[PDB]
């Protein structure tokens, strides 16, 4: 049976893992103590699907999850919370000190000597599965372990596994609001191994989801509990075809074939249709043509990024629930008519529709409610290049002044590592200028 | 008697195939358990064709299922007719194709074709005489485009003298459910020119059109597009299974219907298609079926038939008819449409009249026609192909599985020669 | 036998047409479901004319409905006889004409005429032989004036040898239910001179006059003006459908009734029209019907017939009669009215005698007459036209849809030549 | 299905929208909470017609209405009143300050930056409809947002929609009674975009409806609740043929063809037959010849305007209820006989009759009652030119003194805008002097 290995890294990765595994346990019926008392009433069905859940003989279910953060403070919430007895008790903590927001403590100093517990734990976990693999990595750019330790975890998993698909779901630094002053240093050093090893890098952002939680959801004070559920609804309908029974399922290998033209332009900028309130769950039809047109306006992109100032290359409409496959093509010939939704010449096909027909469920405790259908559009546009130039500019403004850099080179890393990461991002931004421009004859 | 093996590749293939063996079953009067409980004795004489016998009065279709990569396995098994297929036939592997051609033809196809052909030979020698190898596959996809045309490279190799019909669902000009789709059509039409005797070009847009412009269906689901395809699939082999007044095998069609050995891409029609309860304002007669068959909004290939000349067509009539109204309605169409046919062929249309209708209907038909208007299905792909291939757009997911760039230019050279050998006869002389 | 296709354009058209197929039905004895439950066997011999057959004993009119822009759709469907028309015939679009000619002939007509003529050809070839194309349209309006004369430009083009009768409701000198109305009459009579064999000029004022001066009705609704028009519409084709003693097709009328190919604008009458319960103080005889037919207050075109000379007239008699009282009453009128006819024609009146009356009546008639007194219907419009056109009054709602000013002067030149070829024969010589 | 988009603007537009949507909900059966419990008893009919009401799957009905006023005080009556849960919760308020009665705050200052919410909301509303469109705009001249913000809303909707019919229902400043001293400045600047973009401008007035509420209705103290119902009865029988089953229906495109001779004389001066009391609902026959002769006397025009001092050009008699089409022509040949009811030479046809036969309903709470028939005559006369010369004179009397104008040019607008709006109204008044005068030979 096809399966994934969800490897959360950092505090951002573990905090998202609080709610991704809160969502999975409610869809399948698994209580916070491993049992399945929902399907015992009916008496049939293996709904704790082996994509995400190892099953032991005593009826208990164990996830495929391992997470490393180099700080006990985050995981001790998991080891004392509601999901204490659910997970396996090897949630790898062992950090005698936090990374302190740098890539050099990090890829080199304390990420090493803890990685020996990490890779052996994945080998003890990967060898229980027959069939498809895929590493669902969860981290953030800008942090210390989400940037540094993931970079060590990719070059040590692109060797012991080779050509396996790696979907890594990174939280990207916002161009206007940054919760650290050294976050432009970490989010340029982590690109040098995201570009090489991880085949598909889902970037989301915190400011573009703040506006969604204010405008659509109408929440005036959104905490980090209410942001991570919206990423959790996205991550569910990315790996929904591996579990549920759809009319057009899209495997994790079918992303790599479709979303990714060239081996170094894999940054596809997820979206969703979260216009539930749920006061506005009435007053509104929410048909197939409605939720597909939610991707038109740049007030619903999950990244602070304007798609109208760039081409598209390839999109991937992934539906949920009561979707009829006829209504989809009405909502696609419409989009290919609109002249600001701009494509390149070299991709005339455009779209790809994955219709799963299990409806998205509702986490009790807010903040949206039971809609009958959804969409998670994944589209690598050319417009993500202007989202990086507002981050190379933050790097270059404090690289001329030689600021903050004695805590990077005084931890094992050489000071020449920074310009090696600048010559990628200068040349990787140069790649998006060529691909969007068509050739004339 | 004459016996057919049905092969199902690609996830589009068994979804048509699961509806296919429900139309065949109800046409012979056979329950989900294979027990014959039919009305008359006239539908037992050719159970031999599709259903070989079993121990106690039960019947099993000779259905190989190549495409059950396990997302589709426990839906076809846990379906209406999962208790009718022989469970050794469910041949599959793990880690399906991924909408990739090279992961259907070179890497996962090579480690599965030995397990398929070990069941193909065990279903050939349980037969008195084979002629038919129906392959329900689809272009555009993964398994249905690389592995579907790996078997035809092998089955035609081990059987050079069998009629090989492949009911090939093709891509669309607007409905693009696959981003890589102009690669899986170019690399598969390169295989289906050399290795088939006939292949039926079916599109989803002209199936979406009939369920709206003619059948007036509110929400046409995927079952109601396959229920139209399968009404043709049981319309080509009707004269095999049932007695008639002018019979036509799968080979009297494919000797008449095909002038030159590369010009065998067909567009199938069906009639009567209409939308009613039990009050409909018409009359089922032989001139009533004729106008609907030739109507440009009841094809399935989604090209305009009046843009080109029909080379030759075949009208496989069913039900109780009269042969004068058959041979005279097929005459007046050919005279009113003297430019719409080829002038330098004596009579273009042939006729095939069986004697058993479908279950509910009184009469039916099947328009199988070979036209030069299918140049449009091959020109659109060859423009979408050379747009992607010029930039070398998606090639590193294919050359990273063993292919070469000099097989892509081989495949576009073959499809561009069909358009050359269709533009010629579309012109007048 | 001889078969007619009935087309309905403009919202005035199907409102007459919905009452039209109720008079035809009760004349043949046919229920709302099309099941024949008639009294005698004599009214089945020419069901073929208006009602082609269906599967089980049901009859469907060959009624195309161009005019069902959806405000009229679910009233004709949700009417008395919405369960009798074939639902594929209801051909329409969205955003109807807007009492505009250019939005009937150039913009919305061009994107609908292909969907009409795809049903016109499917109702022509379901027939043994056609002669008749009845078009119930009205001048003045939108669809009935631009799109009603777009089809006649196409149907006469694809059928140059069919009798094309258009029962054209015309504008009025006082009753002005449309402000733009002298534009939609000038631009449509320009089409109906060139493209019809006969066209019947019917006004609402002379239908408002009969329901007050003769029928004494308190409140004549719109149903009771169409019930008088339709009693003529089933009076021209009576000899087609029923046996007689001197028959007259739609072509023996339109060879006799028309001297010169432009002089084919008719005024229809009807008799007996009278107001009663079941006690009326008269006697239905052949001299009783005659005086009422020729009476100037029982026309329908709302012009004074004694202002001009009748060119020739046709008296389509019905019921059981005697041919001596027919041929002698038609003689004495012509002698007493020697100035009121044209002197230089031998006999002006022709006779047509069928043998089946209407349902309730004992005898009836229909006065179809070609007169020079219809110069008044064309002089009034051509004075109202050149009053509006001199100021270029309402033209920016027409030139903003694609027309030119040099089509307006073309249309008034054609209508002013009819008045020249009517004033001539109104004069004596 | 044919439909309209009702866009109320200003406080005058929203206050009329309190009662236009109060009338529609009572005719069709819709309660103030979206349901239709009237037709559930019968069990058939789609009477919540899609002209004015979007329908959601839960049985609730949502209007086609959006209204913008740049002040929260007006719409917070709607968001707390009886019609709270009926409308969609995007009733666009967002104004941090009122316009303060000028065109410059207005078309320029705070109308901009709020219009970005407006046009996108119409696009989210127009793309749910197949068929006829028509923008029923509601505003007043003289005000700040009804004059300024509508002028920005017309030039931004004559580009994104092109040639769609726009019926805008303006309340015009009275020649004798004005509730502002700067109202002659705003009602000359709003003509420069009413003349160009909005194809048909229904002018009504407050003084001419005050006399109707005193003489006919016999109400001595008419508040703004009792005036807006009489406009609501007019607006119903303008868009009545789009809903109900009539013997001669008149589409919104049929107005443009008939009412409007030249592209710049579209000002047609509505009327009605409100002689109900309802003590005088007895004592009176109210036949077709009676209610058609209500337009004869200039004591029933809705604008303070004497039609006897000018020609007519084209009229549009629109009936309701128990009207027989025979009785109409008796009441029209009468009018073409009377020699003070004066036409031009170049329009000999005159009239156009639209007979809808659904009777006008009664809003419970006064002030008229159940009459069996009605009429809403729409006739662009030449007499409206003397209604403007009593407003250009108010403009010119305080333009020589350079009064009030530093709050117009000190808000972004140039002082040259005033004479550009005077050279229209001088030349537009010059157009009515030519059209009424016939040519001699
Ligand atoms: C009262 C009556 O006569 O009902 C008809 C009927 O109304 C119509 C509309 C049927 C109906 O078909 C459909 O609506 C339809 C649905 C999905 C896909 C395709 C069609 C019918 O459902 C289909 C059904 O067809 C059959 O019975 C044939 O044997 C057909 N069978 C199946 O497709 C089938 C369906 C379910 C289970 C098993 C078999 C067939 C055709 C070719 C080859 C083999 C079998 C028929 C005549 C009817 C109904 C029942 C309404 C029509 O279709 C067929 C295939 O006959 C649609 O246009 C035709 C014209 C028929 O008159
Ligand atoms: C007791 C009796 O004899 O009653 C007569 C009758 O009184 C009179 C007044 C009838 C009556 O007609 C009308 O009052 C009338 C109403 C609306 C529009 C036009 C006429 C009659 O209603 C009409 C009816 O006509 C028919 O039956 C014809 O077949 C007629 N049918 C229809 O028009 C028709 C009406 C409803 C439903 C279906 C058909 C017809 C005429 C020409 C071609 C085909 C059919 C008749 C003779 C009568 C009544 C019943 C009172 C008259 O009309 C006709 C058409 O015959 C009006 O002047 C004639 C003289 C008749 O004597
Ligand atoms: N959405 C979301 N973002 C978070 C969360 N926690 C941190 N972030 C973001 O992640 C970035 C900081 O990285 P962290 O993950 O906190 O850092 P870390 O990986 O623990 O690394 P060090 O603390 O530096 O060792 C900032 O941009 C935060 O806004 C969370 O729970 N949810
Ligand atoms: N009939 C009617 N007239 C009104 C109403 N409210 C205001 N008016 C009239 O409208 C004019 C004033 O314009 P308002 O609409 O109040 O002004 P506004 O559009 O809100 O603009 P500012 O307040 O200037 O921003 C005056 O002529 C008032 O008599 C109403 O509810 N009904
Ligand atoms: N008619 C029909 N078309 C299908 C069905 N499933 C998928 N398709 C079409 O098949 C193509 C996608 O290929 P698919 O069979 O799903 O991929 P595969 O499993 O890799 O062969 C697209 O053109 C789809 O529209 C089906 O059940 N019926
Ligand atoms: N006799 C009759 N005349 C009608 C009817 N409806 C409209 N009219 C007349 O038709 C003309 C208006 O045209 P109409 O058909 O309604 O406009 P359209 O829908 O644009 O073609 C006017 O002269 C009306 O008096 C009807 O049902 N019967
Ligand atoms: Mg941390
Ligand atoms: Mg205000």
């Amino acid at each position: 049976m096809r399966e994934c290995i969800s490897i959360h890294v950092g505090q951002a990765g573990v905090q998202i893992g609080n709610a991704c595994w809160e969502l999975y346990c409610l869809e399948h019926g698994i209580q916070p103590d491993g049992q399945m008392p929902s399907d015992k009433t009916i008496g049939g069905g293996d709904d704790s699907f082996n994509t995400f859940f190892s099953e032991t003989g005593a009826g208990k279910h164990v996830p495929r999850a391992v997470f490393v953060d180099l700080e006990p403070t985050v995981i001790d919430e998991v080891r004392t919370g509601t999901y204490r007895q659910l997970f396996h008790p090897e949630q790898l903590i062992t950090g005698k000190e936090d990374a302190a927001n740098n890539y050099a403590r990090g890829h080199y100093t304390i990420g090493k000597e803890i990685i020996d517990l990490v890779l052996d734990r994945i080998r003890k976990l990967a060898d229980q599965c027959t069939g498809l693999q895929g590493f669902l990595v969860f981290h953030s750019f800008g942090g210390g372990t989400g940037s540094g330790f993931t970079s060590l975890l990719m070059e040590r998993l692109s060797v012991d596994y080779g050509k396996k698909s790696k979907l890594e779901f990174s939280i990207y630094p916002a161009p206007q609001v940054s919760t650290a002053v050294v976050e432009p240093y970490n989010s340029i050093l982590t690109t040098h191994t995201t570009l090489e090893h991880s085949d598909c890098a889902f970037m989301v952002d915190n400011e573009a989801i703040y506006d969604i939680c204010r405008r659509n959801l109408d929440i005036e004070r959104p905490t980090y509990t209410n942001l991570n559920r919206l990423i959790s609804q996205i991550v569910s309908s990315i790996t929904a075809s591996l579990r549920f029974d759809g009319a057009l399922n899209v495997d994790l290998t079918e992303f790599q074939t479709n979303l990714v033209p060239y081996p170094r332009i894999h940054f596809p900028l997820a979206t969703y249709a979260p216009v539930i309130s749920a006061e506005k769950a009435y007053h509104e039809q929410l048909s197939v043509a409605e939720i597909t047109n939610a991707c038109f306006e740049p007030a619903n992109q999950m990244v602070k990024c304007d798609p109208r100032h760039g081409k598209y290359m390839a999109c991937c409409l992934l539906y949920r629930g009561d979707v009829v496959p006829k209504d989809v093509n009405a909502a696609i010939a419409t989009i290919k008519t609109k002249r600001s939704i701009q494509f390149v010449d070299w991709c005339p096909t455009g779209f790809k529709v994955g219709i799963n027909y299990q409806p998205p469920t509702v986490v009790p405790g807010g903040d949206l409610a039971k809609v009958q259908r959804a969409v998670c559009m994944l589209s690598n546009t050319t417009a993500i290049a202007e989202a990086w130039a507002r981050l190379d500019h933050k790097f270059d403004l404090m690289y001329a002044k030689r600021a903050f850099v004695h805590w990077y080179v005084g931890e094992g890393m050489e000071e020449g590592e920074f310009s090696e990461a600048r010559e990628d991002m200068a040349a990787l931004e140069k790649d998006y200028e060529e691909v969007g421009v068509d050739s004339v004859e | 008697m004459r016996e057919i093996v049905h092969i199902q590749a690609g996830q589009c293939g068994n979804q048509i195939g699961a509806k296919f063996w429900e139309v065949i079953s109800d046409e012979h009067g056979i329950d989900p358990t294979g027990s014959y409980h039919g009305d008359s004795d006239l539908q037992l004489e050719r159970i031999n064709v599709y259903y070989n016998e079993a121990t106690g009065n039960k019947y099993v279709p000779r259905a190989i299922l190549v495409d059950l990569e396990p997302g589709t396995m426990d839906s076809v098994r846990s379906g209406p007719f999962g208790q009718i297929f022989r469970p050794d036939n469910f041949v599959f592997g793990q880690s399906g194709a991924g909408n990739n051609w090279a992961k259907g033809h070179y890497t996962e196809g090579a480690e599965l074709v030995d397990s398929v052909l070990d069941v193909v030979r065990k279903e050939s020698e349980s037969c008195d005489c084979l002629q038919g190898f129906q392959l329900t596959h689809s272009l555009g996809g993964g398994t249905g485009s690389g592995m579907g045309t790996l078997l035809i490279s092998k089955i035609r190799e081990e059987y050079p003298d069998r009629i090989m019909n492949t009911f090939s669902v093709m891509p669309s000009p607007k409905v693009s459910d696959t981003v890589v789709e102009p690669y899986n059509a170019t690399l598969s039409v390169h295989q289906l020119v050399e290795n088939t005797d006939e292949t039926y070009c079916i599109d989803n847009e002209a199936l979406y059109d009939i369920c709206f412009r003619t059948l007036k269906l509110t929400t046409p689901t995927y079952g109601d597009l396959n229920h139209l395809v399968s009404a043709t699939m049981s319309g080509v082999t009707t004269c095999l299974r049932f007695p008639g007044q002018l019979n036509a095998d799968l080979r009297k069609l494919a000797v008449n219907m095909v002038p030159f050995p590369r010009l065998h891409f067909f567009m199938p029609g069906f009639a009567p298609l209409t939308s009613r309860g039990s009050q409909q304002y018409r009359a089922l007669t032989v001139p009533e079926l004729t106008q609907q068959m030739f109507d440009s909004k009841n094809m399935m290939a989604a090209c305009d038939p009046r843009h080109g000349r029909y080379l030759t067509v075949a009208a496989i009539f069913r039900g109780r008819m009269s042969m004068k109204e058959v041979d005279e309605q097929m005459l007046n169409v050919q005279n009113k449409n003297s430019s719409y046919f080829v002038e330098w062929i004596p009579n273009n249309v042939k006729t095939a009249v069986c004697d058993i209708p479908p279950r509910g209907l009184k009469m039916s038909a099947t328009f199988i026609g070979n036209s030069t208007a299918i140049q449009e299905l091959f020109k659109r792909i060859s423009e979408q192909f050379t747009a992607m291939f010029r930039r070398k757009a998606f090639l590193h997911w294919y050359t990273g599985e063993g292919m070469d760039e000099m097989e892509f230019t081989e495949a576009e050279s073959n499809m561009n020669d069909l358009v050359s050998e269709y533009q010629q006869y579309q012109d007048a002389t």
